[PDB]
């Protein structure tokens, strides 16, 4: 229930605490197995969401996940970050 | 005593020996013995003009590098290499001379062919995914699979060369751009292939029977109307001279001639006909280049043209529309081949190639000489200065008027 | 191929100037024309360079540049002589003992209003060969915005007023100006291009070392002639291997600066990048000895040179449009019998530029800018190999950027 | 949509690369990019749409049906009066036009794309502003 803190930092550190190989074992397979054994009778609404969160945040260690998937653009031009207006 | 005369003509046999002594060391060994003979008997003056052949050819093959303590009377003992050849090579070399031996010997021959080190590979792992650049290994493996002893080792080098070229051709087809053939390795392949082309048909247990099929699948894959846009032409033009018009590797010449006929066959199969009609480099341009190569005055140029035609005749006889459109051209060009072959030595096998050519000509005529018996306004060659509706009688009377030839 | 289709019926039409056989019979099927890759490739210049692309008998394209209207037979003699001596001048140190070999070129003009040459199409001028190497935006801005004002116009100031501004130009201010020329152009990017084209650094080493030595010998040949390669854009270099060909033989017999509307204080161009090919070279080493060998082999050349360019007409029309042929051969003999580069440069300057502003300044910086430059006047009209070459490289090659520079003379580059 | 799927993706890891197909999600994810009250939700889905369409352009190395699925979504989302989605589509629309303008991208999809899109953005009984956007198109 702390994974869903209205405090994003608190639930974030809780996610870090869990995803830790102690609380949630590092290997994707055994991480999955622990997740299967970790469901709370009240979280099935967001149990899948948080499980996906943990699974995908494991992919951070993948030293290609932060890398591009393509390196051969069919149409190649200047690529800089684009801006957007976000008035309240 | 006899070979005192035309000493130059004897060098090519030596070059062939140093081309083939790998599979048979005593081959090069007896070539060396002949070298020793020539050194002993002949004067330095006339052997000098090819120290520049001796040392570079000497370079060939040279770059590579019971029984118990108990006294049984050892009755087994009582009842009783290329390397030594290369030791003799260096022996005779030091018996030649510093002026002679320095004949091994500008453009510098390697100027970083690819300025853009695009050929690389990201080696994946568990902690990181390092990236390794492969084009640097490219020229090296070219010389290695090109030149290497240890058929096991040389052929392993060829195997890796195969694998890497297979990878990098598809990688070249990853980010194509405008200009040349997108120049990923286009220009850097127009300089790469000929070695692998001759490796297609090499004297080998293995690299022949896998590289000939390799190049077949390649260039029939590279004869598609989708695989069409000058990616075929780079390899084709590369082949045109090296495979066909070349002093050595005659089996390569025949291989590549039948390869070209197979190639254009597979083209017409998987080229929509207009894509050949709109093709500049096409069957018509094929005819034109054949006319030129027969016309190009040189033993190698004309021999390649004639042998390539004799190869392609297998399908070209099956070709009908072009042969109907192209007889006067073919007849006059083969006439030119005959004239310039009988203006020079006939010991060239191209005289037999031209006999094959006249076989093909009379044969295509005897299918449709009734389609020629009539004056048909098929296109005109330069060998027929009158312009008219071309008939079999027309070529016949032209030939008769041009009989009494100085050749 | 237009009027009369490709055929040998008329004649095996074939490249001019390539039957040049020293007594040996030339081949009949010798490399000729059959087919054509002719497209409209006309470069824009005073000559309208027409790079006509010739698919020879091999059907392989042979682009041939075609110039315009001037005494281009002068260029024919220039190239022929270049082959003559350079081909027997200095290839290697041992071959300089032999006195052989230097890479040269040939041109075949048709008339005094046309000239046919071969368009190599595998070369590039130095300025272009660099312009594609750096960040091209630097090539635009850095060589456009801070090019004339900060260094060139600090040296002078003003077009038109440029020469009279050099009348108020001196040694140290133009030394600072050239220092700003170094800040008007990039540096060491020549090494970048070289290494990106270098797979083996040492085959590289030999190649561009011979390139630099050959360029220096070409430069002293320029000094001998006075060829008008004002800017580095004039000078060519084969992108393939650095092959070298002369450019713009519009001035000769000491006319490099004899009638020039703009100042040309160069006995030979000393572009800084040619020095910055690699920093540790002091230019006092290999090529220094190379030109020492050259002048060592420059003994019996007047018996042919002065006997060859003056053999026929003594170079007509090369100086009226850019005079006496007796005067021209006098200058050639003076420069050829062993001459001070400073004295030759100053006499060439004052002859015709005496009315030009800073004429005294021009001839002075010709004699030298600083003391270690103005001493060049002392070994006047003759001095030893090493002395002459170091004099030319120091008191003549340097003070061209240290007295005054024409903006189109390309001082920064 | 079709009995074959093409949106494979091996998830990178140290020792496994689980390949996942994404073809099924496309309808619903397009709906959410089209319909999501939370600006975070809609913006993230639109970003994902942009990323996956760039991916499937990478995949183009004859998938007409995928293109015809994506066209109406582009039509509806481009004319968003809200600043966010039109802000996305400005570079999106121009950049896809430039992808279209390739000669190798002149075969049976881009022409179909345009003839569908500009025609439908006007023939709609509503959103004449979509007609104006298709005029720009």
């Amino acid at each position: 229930q702390g994974l869903i803190d209205e405090n994003p930092g608190l639930q974030l550190i809780i996610r870090n605490f869990w995803s830790h190989e102690t609380r949630l074992p590092s290997n994707t397979l055994d991480r999955l197995l622990a997740l299967n054994s970790l469901y709370s009778p009240k979280i099935e609404v967001h149990f899948l969401s948080l499980a996906t969160n943990f699974l995908l945040e494991m992919t951070s260690m993948s030293p290609d996940y932060p890398n591009p998937m393509f390196e051969h653009p069919l149409s190649e031009c200047e690529f800089q970050e684009y801006t957007i207006d976000s008035d309240w | 005593n006899i070979i005192e005369l035309d000493v130059r003509a004897y060098v090519p046999a030596l070059q062939m020996a140093f081309k083939l002594g790998l599979s048979y060391t005593p081959l090069a060994e007896v070539g060396l013995n002949a070298l020793e003979e020539w050194s002993i008997y002949i004067d330095r003056h006339v052997m000098q003009p090819y120290y520049k052949d001796i040392l570079p050819c000497l370079d060939g093959y040279l770059k590579t590098s019971f029984n118990k303590v108990v006294l049984k009377h050892l009755k087994k003992t009582k009842n009783l290499s290329l390397e030594e050849i290369r030791i003799r090579v260096v022996q005779m070399l030091g018996s030649l001379g510093g002026q002679i031996n320095k004949n091994l010997l500008m453009m510098k021959s390697y100027v970083a062919w690819d300025r853009e080190k695009r050929l690389s590979f990201a080696v994946p792992f568990r902690e990181m995914k390092p990236v390794i650049f492969l084009d640097v290994f490219l020229p090296r493996v070219t010389e290695l699979a090109l030149t290497a002893s240890d058929r096991q080792t040389k052929v392993a080098a060829c195997e890796l060369l195969h694998s890497m070229v297979m990878f990098m051709l598809g990688k070249a087809t990853q980010m194509p751009e405008g200009g040349q053939g997108a120049p990923p390795m286009y220009q850097l392949y127009k300089r790469t292939f000929p070695v692998l082309l001759r490796l297609a048909c090499d004297v080998d247990q293995v690299t022949r029977q896998l590289y000939e099929p390799l190049v077949m699948q390649l260039i029939h894959w590279f004869t598609n109307n989708k695989k069409f846009e000058s990616q075929d032409t780079v390899a084709l033009l590369e082949a045109i001279l090296d495979g066909i018009v070349d002093p050595v590797d005659s089996t390569l010449r025949d291989f590549c001639g039948r390869c070209i006929r197979e190639f254009l066959k597979w083209s017409i199969k998987q080229i929509t006909p207009q894509q050949q009609e709109k093709s500049p480099v096409n069957t018509k341009s094929l005819f034109k280049r054949l006319y030129s190569l027969a016309l190009h005055p040189n033993a190698f140029k004309r021999l390649g043209a004639s042998l390539a035609f004799n190869n392609i005749y297998r399908e070209f006889r099956e070709e009908e529309s072009l042969v109907e459109q192209f007889v006067f051209e073919a007849l006059v060009i083969y006439m030119e081949s005959l004239a310039l072959a009988h203006a020079d030595e006939k010991s060239l096998g191209t005289i037999q190639q031209c006999c094959d050519a006249i076989d093909h000509l009379c044969r295509i005529i005897e299918k449709k000489h009734v389609s020629l018996n009539k004056a048909k306004k098929r296109r005109l060659p330069r060998g027929f200065p009158p312009s008219a509706s071309l008939c079999l009688l027309d070529l016949v009377k032209w030939l008769l008027a041009h009989c009494g030839r100085p050749q | 191929m237009s009027d009369f289709k490709v055929e040998f019926l008329r004649n095996e039409l074939e490249i001019p100037g390539q039957y040049d056989g020293r007594g040996k019979p030339l081949p009949e099927y010798h490399v000729r024309i059959a087919g054509f890759d002719e497209r409209v490739t006309v470069m824009a210049s005073l000559r309208r360079p027409k790079r006509i692309i010739i698919r020879g008998h091999d059907e392989r394209e042979h682009p041939f540049l075609v110039k315009g209207g001037e005494d281009l037979r002068q260029d024919q003699r220039v190239e022929q002589l270049f082959q003559v001596m350079n081909g027997i001048l200095a290839q290697d140190s041992a071959c300089s003992q032999r006195a052989l070999q230097l890479r040269t070129y040939s041109v075949v003009p048709m008339t005094s209003r046309l000239g046919l040459i071969e368009w190599l199409e595998n070369t590039v001028t130095l300025k272009d060969l660099l312009l594609n190497t750096m960040s091209q935006e630097e090539k635009a801005a850095y060589l456009s915005d801070p090019r004339a004002p900060p260094c060139e116009y600090k040296d002078w100031l003003d077009v038109g007023a440029y020469m009279l501004m050099y009348k108020g130009a001196n040694r140290t201010e133009t030394v600072t100006s050239f220092r700003k020329r170094e800040s008007k152009v990039p540096a060491d990017l020549l090494k970048r291009a070289f290494v990106r084209m270098s797979t083996s650094p040492e085959a590289f080493l030999a190649l561009r070392s011979h390139f630099a030595s050959s360029h220096a010998l070409i430069c002293i040949s320029h000094w001998i002639l006075g060829i008008g390669d004002r800017h580095l854009n004039n000078f060519m270099v084969a992108m393939e291997t650095g092959g070298v060909i002369g450019i713009d033989f519009g001035h000769a017999f000491g006319s490099a600066t004899q009638f020039l509307p703009v100042p040309e204080l160069m006995p030979f161009r000393l572009t800084r990048q040619f020095i910055n090919l690699m920093l540790p070279m002091k230019e006092t080493g290999l090529m220094y000895s190379i030109m020492v060998h050259a002048l060592r082999a420059f003994r019996s050349d007047p018996g042919l040179l002065t006997n060859t360019m003056d053999v026929f007409v003594k170079e007509p029309s090369f100086d009226w449009k850019n005079w006496y042929p007796r005067q021209k051969i006098c200058y050639a003999k003076r420069k050829l019998a062993g001459a001070n580069p400073a004295v030759i440069t100053c006499d060439e300057l004052l002859l015709g530029h005496e009315k030009a502003p800073a004429f005294r300044d021009y001839v002075a910086v010709a004699r030298g800018s600083k003391d270690h430059n103005i001493r060049a006047q002392e070994p006047e009209s003759g001095l030893s190999e090493e002395t002459q070459v170091k004099c030319l490289m120091d008191q003549a090659t340097d003070p061209n950027i240290l007295g005054r520079t024409w903006e189109g003379w390309e001082p920064w580059m």
